[PDB]
């Protein structure tokens, strides 16, 4: 045994369910009509909406 | 309004299962000899280039000027070829060894499959296959580029173990990918013809120039309006350990030298740049926008 | 084939209703989306997407800044995505006030990342860059996701703004002084050797000149001294083969009255920087030179 | 001293390559004395050679001081 | 209330603060790609702030 | 024979489409969620407060 010793961290990693609420009308989402821009990659021309 | 296109067709029958062959290089580079409407399968790809004794630099020289073309569409008794256009993206087929990321500067190079056998047979048809040049990283075209020039200076010195240990570390090339070693120019103990000549090429370019410079900076270092021409005279000795205390005071120049002998060594030095020109610069063809997963399809902005 | 057929004027896609409403038209399907007008059709602009860490994104936020890809060895970061302004801590243009001015602006560990990788490789800086052209529409997140144009203009989605092209002040010079109507720009990197590293110093020329012979011809004028100074270094050495000098690669124009001094304004750190305009990206490539 | 003198002319061209290679704490300040030893050469009168070997020799014994970072 | 359990990784300067302390293992080459479960608690100046 | 495939294309291009709009259906519920995620504590910090 040399003079020091080790203290060794670990993280651990959990996979986990998680359950939320949230109040009536606690927030709000103001939105607007849906988009759709054109792209072209000449094989096939991708769409954006 | 129609794309425009290049009509090709087989004049040997296709199979059910052959023409499933051409889906999957709808979206692939196709070399052309010549721009053309209808072309018999015969004119397309790089195949009708291939020879016994010419090896690879008649490949690069005529892949230079040969058009590339992007399979279109498969028709079953006929087959579309797009000519891509300058400054317009095209999606190509990844045919070369190694993986593209986006931003990379894509060459076309010919098909350089090594000894042991992997995936190259598809398309045999009547005694006749469809070769597809590599395409590839512009700094693995430079590195490739050079491993067959340094390959091609040793060819004349497989006696040695030194030189046969060396060619064998070329013969590999360690890329960030899975490597593909490079095969050996040298076969039967002998160089074939178009590495020969560019080696030529090479080495005159090495000591025409040694000899003929001396005549003309000993006469342009007297101006001194660049101010270096003093230090390439002594640039010129092509010494490497520092000058004994013997002779070399001043590069050795050429004496007497008949009056006009001196312009057709000065022009014989121009001739062999112009063999050298095909593999002094290569040259961008794509440039890769965005890759798609499993690095299999790209979407280049075409160049040229 | 019919004689009118050829006589007919070519027809603009505007004439003709968008590809999804000839189907919704056949068809008569009224879906959420308003495919009434596509958006982003009329656009000479080539783009691409560029996932960029946020420890990049300083100086960026403003549209218009070089993306520079950065190859460095270790595969698993096998690229970085460099802006132009954090070269130029590592160049010698730059002002040593302005250097560290902007040093302390990129203090983070994947931008202290690009330091490293700069300095760890023996071979010069010119081959490990490739230039992918401008920002715009900075994603602005956790993890900035970076368009970034290829070939045309810069300008706003609806083209409502043009972004202009932000080169800082120290990188930015000019040979001529009768300017033309017309001008490119082009990104210079010049290797002045010297003993323990050959530092680099970058630049951007902007010059009506096009042809690429006179080009590097009144190139090799102001650079008469890293030329020098890389033929001593040819003789000073043997067995050290030192290649280019400086190297030039077309990075697109500019009208050249459109040119004028500003300033990026980030963490209330004012930096002075010319302001191409209207700059049209056309991406060229390093040209090797002695 | 001319078979001497060709040897010590040819032992200053040999100090620059090697001062040039070895990393020095202020490469500008070490550019003087190289530039100073790269302009040694002896004048036509032989008078100044004793000269020209003093200002070679200040070129060196001070930069070798460099070399070992003795002040 | 002891002033520090362990002076080895306690100190500014300490061979583990060097060692893991982000803008100290800046000054080093390191490889970033690698995650370090120590780290977020010698990375002391994103915690300062 | 090509019938068939006009009106395959005119469906391959309403599938596309009724896809792509339940996909921003879902979209929205997933953005939507993703700021109530960030905008809610865990549980210990609200008991405590």
């Amino acid at each position: 045994h040399p003079g020091f010793a080790l203290t060794a961290v670990r993280t651990d990693t959990f996979e986990v369910d998680m359950l939320l609420y949230s109040g009536k009308s606690c927030t709000s989402v103001i939105i607007n009509n849906p988009i759709v821009t054109k792209e072209e990659r000449d094989i096939s021309t991708t769409y954006h909406v | 309004a129609m794309e425009a296109n290049i009509f090709c067709t087989f004049d040997h029958k296709l199979s059910i299962a052959d023409v499933g062959k051409l889906t999957k290089l709808v979206a692939a580079v196709v070399p052309i000899p010549q721009r053309l409407h209808l072309i018999k399968h015969y004119q397309l790809g790089l195949h009708q280039f291939v020879d016994h004794t010419r090896g690879y630099v008649r490949l690069r020289g005529l892949l230079r000027n040969m058009t590339l073309t992007l399979m279109r569409r498969v028709e079953g008794n006929q087959i579309l070829l797009h000519v891509p256009t300058h400054g317009l993206l095209y999606t190509v087929l990844n045919t070369g060894p190694v993986t593209w990321e986006k931003g990379d500067a894509l060459c076309v190079l010919p098909p350089l499959f090594h000894g042991p056998l992997a995936r190259e047979n598809l398309l045999t048809l009547g005694q006749w296959e469809l070769v597809l040049p590599w395409i590839v990283p512009m700094p693995l075209a430079l590195e490739i580029n050079q491993r067959l020039l340094i390959m091609g200076l040793f060819s004349l010195d497989r006696s040695y173990e030194e030189v046969k240990a060396a060619v064998q570390q070329l013969q590999t090339i360690t890329f960030r990918d899975a490597t593909f070693t490079i095969p050996d120019p040298v076969i039967d103990q002998h160089l074939l013809i178009d590495m020969k000549t560019a080696c030529l090429s090479m080495s005159m370019v090495a000591n025409l120039a040694s000899e003929l410079t001396m005549t003309y900076v000993r006469k342009l270092a007297l101006e001194d309006s660049s101010m270096l021409l003093v230090k390439c005279q002594e640039l010129l000795m092509r010494l490497d350990r520092e000058r004994s205390v013997g002779e070399p005071r001043t590069p050795a120049r050429p004496q007497h030298v008949s009056p006009d002998d001196e312009i057709a060594r000065l022009s014989a030095l121009f001739v062999m740049l112009r063999q050298l020109d095909d593999l002094i610069r290569e040259q961008v063809v794509f440039t890769v926008c965005d890759v798609s997963p499993d690095n299999k399809s790209a979407t280049c902005i075409f160049k040229g | 084939m019919d004689a009118r057929a050829v006589a007919k004027r070519p027809r603009d896609p505007a004439d003709e209703d968008n590809e999804l409403v000839t189907a919704l038209k056949a068809k008569r399907e009224v879906n959420t989306i308003s495919v009434r007008y596509l958006y982003h059709a009329d656009h000479q602009a080539l783009t691409a997407r560029f996932f960029v860490p946020e420890g990049l994104v300083e100086f960026e936020a403003q549209p218009g800044a070089l993306l520079i890809r950065m190859e460095t060895g270790c595969d698993s970061p096998r690229h970085l995505y460099i802006s132009l302004y954090l070269l130029g801590i590592r160049a010698s243009n730059v002002s040593a006030s302005t250097r560290c001015l902007l040093e302390s602006v990129y203090t983070a560990s994947a931008a202290r990342a690009a330091l490293q990788w700069l300095d760890l490789g023996p071979h010069l800086l010119h081959r490990r860059l490739e230039t992918l052209g401008c920002v715009k529409t900075v994603s602005l997140g956790i993890t900035s996701l970076l368009t970034c144009v290829m070939r045309g203009y810069l300008y706003n989605t609806l083209k409502t703004e043009v972004f202009a092209l932000m080169i800082p002040k120290d990188m930015y010079l000019t040979w001529e002084e009768t300017r033309g109507r017309l001008q490119y720009v082009y990104l210079i990197i010049v290797y002045d050797y010297d003993g323990p590293e050959t530092r680099p110093g970058i630049y951007v020329l902007t010059s009506s000149i096009a042809h690429w012979q006179t080009l590097v011809d009144v190139a090799r004028g102001k650079f008469a001294r890293e030329r020098c100074s890389f033929v001593n270094r040819r003789i000073t050495r043997p067995r050290q083969i030192p290649l280019c000098t400086g190297v030039i690669q077309k990075l697109g124009w500019c009208l050249a009255d459109d040119i004028h001094t500003s300033f990026l304004v980030h963490k209330e750190l004012k930096l002075s920087v010319v302001r191409l305009d209207n700059f049209s990206v056309e991406l060229g490539d390093f040209r090797e030179f002695v | 001293l001319s078979s001497v003198l060709e040897e010590f002319e040819v032992r200053c061209v040999a100090v620059a390559r090697r001062g040039y290679t070895y990393p020095f704490g202020d490469r500008g300040k070490a550019r003087d004395h190289l530039a100073v030893l790269d302009r040694t050469e002896f004048d036509t009168d032989v008078r100044h050679d004793a000269e020209i070997v003093e200002r070679a020799l200040v070129s060196a014994v001070i930069l070798a001081k460099m070399s070992v970072r003795e002040t | 209330f002891a002033a520090t359990h362990n002076p080895w990784a306690s100190q500014a300067g300490c061979l583990s603060d060097v060692l893991y302390n982000t803008r100290h293992r800046e000054r080093l080459g390191y490889n970033s790609k690698f995650y370090s479960p120590c780290a977020q608690y010698f990375n002391t100046e994103e915690i300062i702030a | 024979l090509d019938k068939i495939l006009n009106v395959e294309a005119m469906h391959t291009v309403l599938r596309a489409l009724k896809n792509t709009a339940d996909a921003m259906e879902r979209g929205l519920i997933h953005s939507f969620l993703q700021t109530l995620l960030r905008k809610a504590p865990p549980y210990f910090v609200v008991q405590t407060l």
